């Protein structure tokens, strides 16, 4: 029976990675079920989800080893369409990195098509599968709201200097800092909601750059975590060894 | 290096706390981590509004929409600051905008002066002459022949009555010079038709050159810009094969039309004909002469910069930029996409110095841990191996990524992943090909860079970046027949290399790193570098990003142009 | 002398003791049969033709010559066509040539004899020659006009020769034109990926078996299995393409009910530590401990497995094709991570994962996973390992696609799928 | 045709009967066999001594020898006299020079506008919305989309933050309008998008264009010039697709980058799309729309002649006349091979009414023998035979050679015998044509007129003029697999056809001339003549032969030029 | 079949039929035959991993960035597939 290591490292920030990778994530807010659909925009709150093709137990399936050994999820029962959730996390101590959130999503759900980019991380699934990763990703550590944002469309950043009051530039201002509170009245491709969103009191800039998940010189310096460097150092090492002989 | 530090942080001030037409960026400091958004739209960049009213009018005159800032998503552009960018060893600072090659005439007059060339040997034309028709070859039926030629090249008749031809004024920018390593018949050519091997190059590169090439004579043809815009790169050779042939015909009193002409054609054509590149595979179906086929030893070749400067860093980064120009901008932002484009991508890696500061700042580290070996020398250098690519690269990575993280303006600047890692790993490849004299190391420390640079950060470029990243480290000593290559001659068409942005031009750069380091004259063909060492051409290729500089200010005359047939 | 056990797709043993070697494209006389009815066998619709006859429909998208309509009854005289073909197409009297009535006269199966391919430097012969076949056949039975041939020809060849395929023609193979190859020894790696899961029925692990075949078949035409190298691409062959020894359908079956490409992570991992092929390197001061690979092609082939497993696993769950592209980048990005040992194909799935992903999720080509093959500009560059994966994708998929293999793949699937090797190649290659 | 006949006598007296600049021909009877040649050399003409003066300038500008005519062997151009010539069909005389390609923005221009130029299919992406994302798509969708789309398709952005755009005023050529079969769409589309098919065809053809392609939607895309002359014709599909696809993220708010997506790229690029012509083999290596991919159906039904003209015949000819010039003078004349180039080979079918005289001709004596089977309709043509073919190709070739016998004038004009060949063959290929409404009919009429017109004169063309032509005759009906083609469908690719002037235009002129002969509304491809049904284009493809007259008298407005970035 | 010709100046690879039966094609002559010429050279002269694309591109030349063997030292009677014109072309394509 193998125990799993997941990353290498001893910082705060190897931690960090081990937590989001595993999916040990402290839960830190709450979000309804109604408004988590809001803010993702693919259908009116409580409705039905809506389908691409007929339920599988309705048009039934090839009878091969594959589809009879792996369950398929329910959203892919049901026949949903495939929607997404997408975040961009500034590179500013967000606890989150886009990289480990795809490995979040990957060693943690069934049925998920995560996409990593420097300005943006995406989660494609089927819509009532995708809701349930999307509820995580909303309620636990693994992001904090003024550092991070929901934007399908437009997510430009990541990179850009913070504002004064903490919260990551969105051009076009779908969530906030209002009253000390996170506030997000437009959904992830930035149409008005009827009713705007709580997501929380931000955490403190230290309390961010203890539950990061991104290295930096002013924080925790990769250069320190020897380990992981030298993770980088054996997998350059080996691949070029074996891309000229396989021994 | 302490200079180019300065220059630097003087780019970040410029861009970011000095007001860049009405953006109001009045003021700040350039390692603030945050910043006030301004919400003022494109209105704030007064190229910006210029093409707002030239939009507007158009669609107005024309009948149909057109430009239109509204018909963005949820907002117009700018609602953080439009700033401008310095292009890299320069104080020229140019509006975002004049960056895109549509907007630029020095980009798109460096691809035409590419595209237009290339190079045919004489030497089996006079074989051809001697052999079949017993004729003397002499520097007096040189001379003529190249005269004739001269005429015979931009589109002029030489031998039938009754010929059209193409206006001299339409086509002024075309001409062939010819160089020879045989120096007793460059002492006979007469000078407007010799580019001068001694005296364009040192005593020690054009001993190189003439080494290589040994005593063979060969045509720098450079077709009508005009033409080639018409057409396209597979014209060339075609082009300068016609006219070479009707020049050997008249000159040498040949019969118009005999079996020995077609031997001029085969050698014209094929057997003595030089390339910039050769053609792609179906999917991506292109003629010789287009940006995919042009190897990175033939860029770097291209490129003049190893002709008239000593500083290996400096010629490195000039092909950089070239490279980054027409490989990502004209190349895959438009022969192989299109639309807006990818001018940024390619921006980040020659303006605002951070490229420069990076890979200088490797230099100085490389001199003082391994006796200079960044210093020119041919027997200074290190052994490649594992061992010194993980200490540069690594060295080289974790500067560049400090740098980035103490100047939150140079992260703004380099907003995408993508540019941060064309930057990282270019200056950390080029870095290990200054030290080691192998391209191919200096390709483990571009993908080195890669790798640490995802683990530093949690993310690494856009979506489909490290396709050839990931594949990288493991083909850089492959001997697999489609995974092998020396760095000099893989191009945009190494499988891995085929797609995406960010990095051909770096890879162009650690060719040409290589051979700078040592020295060399040239980077893989003697031939490129001699044909281009030529300042008759418009683009001026021994400063190509001053040249892109001076396109953005519109100061740049291209050729082509066809004011002379279009009405007032 | 290494050995497998061949097990089927439903994890059954096939067949004990199997050298590797003799798994080998090169020496394998059912992999070379699959080869050769692929190579020698085209698709000819017949009811594409009548309709292409009667409007003037032929040469490509949108294309219609006026006023020179032939009202020909193809689809009725398909026997009679059928067997006057064969009369064309075969070279000797009862030779191995086959000529079959599909989809109730509706298009045929044209199988060349082998002496054509045996003749020919390639494989177009079978396209020509089924051409042919069949633009004399309609000639001789429908009585046309000499001055109305150009159009009976054109129903069946398209716009060739003006384009360099059969472009609004009638004839379809598995294979491509040779000139559509990017590198040397690719023919057999521009197949189509909903051709392959088309043609084994949806069913997911004949699917990834049948492009396996073919993928290493290019990978040693390629010149990319020689010395060394052909160990190292035959483990892969056995394990990932072949479900030796039960691996690749026991990491399925035990990840299968609530199984992620994580979870298939942890099965890979202890089953290579299991069976000895890697072991602790070192222990950091974290805990963490750096493997080393005692046989590397023999993990490389774990990796192959694993990353196929994830994919079935993955796909499965989702009953989507698309997540393929992402399982392939994470199975092997995570494995690294997890193991301080280099993913498959030493980074170069993960990399072809990479720009699959990019180019089945953006703008600037690709599609869905279906459209992608070995030849393909964006996933060519691993060495046979993460096409097999699509195929196997695509055939889990249960509707998400605008482009399925009945879009793409209705006439090969139903023309050539019927061909047991094709339909069951692991029982094939196994000797049933 | 007696019109026509005086037409044709008005130009000979033009051309050689009165003086043209200085050549002092101002006399003579346009049937006299003899001249005088008064050996003035290029001065006679007054474009000529302006391109001396020119290359002279230049010369000494640049420091290289330039256009020189006293280069020319023997002696310099216009031993005799440098004579004008009439474009067909008017009153516009031109300088020879002024018809080459180099020097004429309208040719260059007309290929831009082709390169340029693809059809994309609007219902698959509506059915990827609709499956994938359960889209509802509507005409007021489908309107904002398109408004969207004119934005964003000359290089505008519609969804990152901080990208840089095409400048509009160097891009003001470039658009999006759409145009579908069903009627009820048509009739909601806003209209500065539609190309509306039933107000711009008559009802007939309007029928056969809406029966042909159903009730299916396209975008006639045209990418900016300045961007097809930077680069190339296999550009135009993807730099449609990239700015389609953001198009639909903004419009219908996808995910900017998810799945559904690649769907979309797909269907632009590939399965909806429809491009002017298809990739070449590797001797001559191009991707799609380059001409030599151009099948002769598709050019005839770019031109749109058929379309406002019930004149059979001139439909035919001014297809040969756009054929002629642009396979001629700027694909074979260029890009496959260059210099001078064919300008006149191209010219003799589209000046001085000699083809169109043998065409009308033609007309009448088919009107008169077969119970008017070359006026427009179905049901009233003969029915293609060797027979009907060997009379009418015989007539026609007899008349048109008897013509050049009787007027000295047309033979000195038509110097070439290839000159002769084409305009011959292509007057008895075009008359076989309208009277039978069989392309390949009209083939067979080509080749015998070449046949004839070898034992008339004991002379045809150039020394591989009829590689094609005695491969002709035999390959008009095979139905071997790389022999047998409609000439519909026919092009420069086809295997006799890939190398050679003086055909191309012709075979373009044969497919149009059994379809105008028919009165159908196109001749190979609707999409393309409806694409084309739009005068917002730069280039009149109505009258494609007064074009470039409009172009030798400097009259034409080009798309693509710089002036805007360049210094004055 | 491997035959050393002209005193050791250049080799005959005749590869097994096998590689042709088990090929869509003939270019397996052309890849096996310069994997096996640069594989042996690369044991044979202990060339250092760094200095293996030296070896490789003396034998293959400029492949894979051009679609042939441009600038190496291995040919044979036909030429590569994608230079044919037609389909069947291959046998075609041998210069006179
Ligand atoms: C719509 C896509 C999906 C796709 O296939 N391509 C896009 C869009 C496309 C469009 C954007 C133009 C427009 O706004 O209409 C163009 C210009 C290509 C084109 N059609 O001309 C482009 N990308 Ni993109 N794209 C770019 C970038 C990026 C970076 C931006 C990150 C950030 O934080 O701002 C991210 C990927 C990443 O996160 O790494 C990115 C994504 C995307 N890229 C996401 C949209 C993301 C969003 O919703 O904002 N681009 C860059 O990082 C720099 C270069 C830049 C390109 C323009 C230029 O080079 O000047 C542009 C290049
Ligand atoms: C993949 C392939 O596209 P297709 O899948 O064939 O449609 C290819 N495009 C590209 O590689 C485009 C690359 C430049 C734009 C993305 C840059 S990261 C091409 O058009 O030939
Ligand atoms: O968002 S994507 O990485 O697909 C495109 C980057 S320009
Ligand atoms: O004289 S040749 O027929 O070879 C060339 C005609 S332009």
């Amino acid at each position: 029976a193998y125990e799993r290591q997941y990353y290498p490292g001893a910082t705060s920030v190897a931690a960090n990675r081990r937590k989001h990778m595993s999916g040990k994530l402290e839960k830190l807010r709450e979000i309804s079920d109604e408004d988590l659909t809001a803010v993702l925009g693919h259908r009116a709150p409580g409705s039905d989800y809506p389908s691409t093709h007929p339920p599988l137990a309705e048009m039934g399936e090839p009878a091969c080893s594959t589809r009879e050994n792996v369950a398929a999820t329910p959203g892919a029962a049901a026949g949903d369409r495939v929607r997404y959730i997408q975040f961009a996390d500034s590179m500013y101590n967000a606890p989150a990195t886009p990289y480990f959130r795809s490995y979040f999503a990957a060693i943690n759900f069934r049925g998920v098509d995560p996409g990593t980019l420097s300005g943006r991380q995406i989660v494609e699934a089927r819509e009532r599968d995708m809701e349930q990763c999307a509820k995580v990703q909303m309620e636990t550590e693994i992001t904090d709201h003024a550092l991070a944002g929901v934007r399908g469309a437009t997510v430009h950043g990541h990179s850009v200097r913070l504002q004064e009051d903490g919260v990551m530039f969105d051009m076009l201002d779908r969530r906030r800092l209002e009253n000390g509170t996170i506030i997000m009245d437009k959904d992830q491709v930035a149409i008005p909601l009827d009713r705007k969103v709580d997501l929380g009191k931000p955490m403190s800039s230290e309390e961010a750059a203890k539950r990061t998940t991104i290295y930096r010189v002013d924080n925790v310096a990769f250069r320190d975590d020897a380990e992981v460097v030298e993770w980088v150092h054996r997998i350059f090492d080996q691949r070029t060894k074996f891309g000229f002989q396989p021994k | 290096a302490a200079d180019i530090f300065s220059k630097f942080k003087k780019d970040m001030e410029v861009k970011f706390a000095q007001e860049f037409g009405s953006n109001k960026q009045t003021g700040g400091d350039i390692t603030d981590k945050t910043a006030k958004f301004l919400r003022l739209g494109p209105e704030q960049d007064p190229r910006k509004v210029e093409m707002i009213k030239a939009g507007k009018e158009i669609a107005e005159k024309r009948g149909i929409a057109f430009y239109n800032p509204m018909m963005h998503s949820g907002a117009p552009l700018g609602q953080r600051a439009i700033t401008p960018y310095t292009i890299s060893g320069t104080d020229i600072v140019c509006e975002p905008d004049d960056l895109h090659y549509v907007n630029n005439a020095a980009m798109q007059q460096m691809w035409d002066d590419i595209r237009r060339t290339c190079i045919v040997g004489l030497d089996m034309a006079h074989e051809t002459l001697e052999k079949r028709l017993g004729k003397e070859v002499t520097p007096e039926t040189i001379n003529h022949y190249l005269e004739v030629l001269n005429h015979a090249m931009p589109g002029a008749a030489v031998v039938q009555e009754m010929m059209v031809e193409t206006h001299p004024a339409l086509v002024d920018d075309c001409y062939v010079k010819v160089f020879t390593g045989d120096d007793a018949l460059a002492d006979e050519i007469d000078k407007q038709f010799l580019i001068d091997i001694n005296k364009e190059f040192s005593e020690e590169q054009a001993a190189q050159i003439k080494a290589s090439i040994g005593k063979t004579s060969w045509q720098a043809i450079h077709i009508p810009t005009i033409v080639s815009r018409t057409t396209d790169g597979a014209q060339t050779s075609r082009w300068a094969a016609m006219q070479i042939g009707m020049s050997f015909i008249s000159a040498y009193a040949m019969c118009a039309g005999e079996a020995a002409v077609a031997d001029l054609s085969f050698a014209a054509k094929h057997a003595a004909l030089v390339s910039m590149g050769e053609m792609l595979p179906a999917r991506r179906a292109r003629g010789p002469n287009e940006p995919g086929g042009l190897s990175f030893g033939h860029l770097s070749d291209i490129v003049q910069t190893s002709r008239v400067s000593e500083d290996p860093a400096k010629i490195a980064l000039e092909v950089v930029g070239a490279g980054c120009m027409l490989y990502d901008q004209i190349w895959l932002g438009s022969y192989m996409s299109g639309g807006v484009g990818f001018t940024q991508y390619a921006t980040a890696a020659y303006t605002d110095d951070i490229l420069d500061n990076n890979t200088y700042y490797d230099v100085d580290y490389i001199n003082d841990k391994y006796n200079g070996a960044a210093t020119v020398g041919k027997d200074n250098k290190v052994k490649a191996s594992l061992e010194v690519v993980k200490d540069i690269a690594t060295e080289s990575t974790l500067y560049g990524i400090e740098t980035y993280e103490k100047f939150p303006t140079a992260l703004e600047d380099h907003f995408g992943g993508s540019q941060r890692a064309t930057v990282l790993a270019a200056a950390a490849g080029v870095a290990c090909s200054l030290a080691t004299g192998n391209a191919n190391a200096g390709l483990s420390g571009w993908y080195l860079s890669m790798y640490l640079h995802k683990e530093a950060w949690g993310r690494l470029g856009f979506f489909g970046f490290d396709l050839q990243d990931q594949c990288g480290a493991t083909n850089v000593l492959s001997y697999q027949g489609d995974e092998g290559l020396p760095d000099e001659l893989r191009g945009p068409n190494y499988p891995n290399y085929a797609m995406n942005v960010g990095h051909q031009g770096g890879y162009a750069g650690i060719a040409q790193a290589a051979h700078s380091g040592r020295g060399d004259a040239f980077t893989v063909n003697p031939l490129l570098k001699v044909c281009f060492a030529d300042d008759l051409l418009p683009f001026n290729f021994a400063e190509p990003r001053r040249e892109f500089g001076r396109g953005a200010i519109r100061e740049f005359v291209p050729a082509g142009e066809r004011s002379l047939v279009i009405p007032a | 002398s290494d050995t497998v056990d061949i097990y089927d797709d439903r994890g059954k043993l096939l067949e004990s003791n199997v050298d590797i070697m003799s798994l080998a494209p090169t020496r394998n006389a059912a992999i070379q049969s699959i080869i050769m009815d692929t190579k020698r066998s085209v698709a000819v619709n017949l009811a594409g033709i009548q309709g292409a006859l009667a409007s003037g429909k032929m040469g490509g998208k949108g294309r219609q010559i006026l006023g020179r309509g032939l009202n020909y009854d193809i689809v009725g005289n398909a026997d009679a066509i059928a067997e006057n073909v064969k009369k064309l197409v075969q070279v000797d009297e009862g030779d191995d040539t086959n000529v079959i009535k599909v989809k109730g006269g509706k298009s045929l199966l044209i199988q060349s004899p082998k002496s054509r391919i045996i003749a020919g430097a390639d494989f177009m012969s079978a396209t020509t020659v089924g051409a042919a076949a069949v633009t004399q056949t309609i000639m001789d039975m429908f009585g046309t006009d000499p001055y109305d041939a150009p159009i009976v020809k054109s129903a069946v060849w398209g716009s060739y020769p003006q384009t360099m395929d059969l472009m609004g023609g009638q004839v379809q193979g598995i294979l491509s034109i040779p000139q559509n190859n990017e590198g040397l020894g690719f023919s057999l790696r521009n197949i189509m990926a909903n051709h392959v899961a088309a043609i084994s029925n949806r069913n997911a692990m004949n699917a990834s078996a049948l492009s396996s075949i073919y993928e290493q078949s290019g990978i040693f035409e390629m010149g990319g299995a020689v010395g060394m190298f052909e160990r190292h691409q035959l483990l892969g062959l056995a394990y990932q393409g072949l479900n030796a020894n039960n691996l690749l359908y026991d990491i399925v079956k035990e990840n299968g009910k609530d199984g992620t490409i994580g979870t298939v992570i942890e099965s890979v991992v202890r089953r290579a530590i299991e069976a000895g092929i890697i072991s602790v390197d070192k222990t950091a001061p974290s805990g963490y401990n750096f493997y080393k690979a005692n046989d590397v092609p023999k993990w490389n082939a774990c990796a192959a497995v694993g990353t196929l497993a994830a994919t079935l696993v993955n796909c499965g769950a989702g009953r989507a094709a698309q997540n393929v592209s992402s399982t392939l980048l994470y199975f092997n990005d995570i494995l690294e991570k997890e193991t301080g040992l280099p993913g498959c194909d030493y980074g170069k799935v993960e990399g072809t994962a990479v720009g699959f992903s990019f180019f089945s999720h953006s703008i600037y080509g690709g599609g869905g996973p279906g459209v992608f093959n070995g030849n393909h500009v964006v996933t060519r560059h691993s060495r046979g390992f993460a096409i097999p994966c699509v195929c196997a994708a695509v055939a889990l998929d249960a509707g998400t696609q605008m482009f399925s293999i009945e879009s793409t793949s209705g006439l090969i699937g139903d023309v050539f799928g019927a061909i047991p090797e094709f339909r069951e190649p692991i029982k094939a290659v196994a000797g049933v």
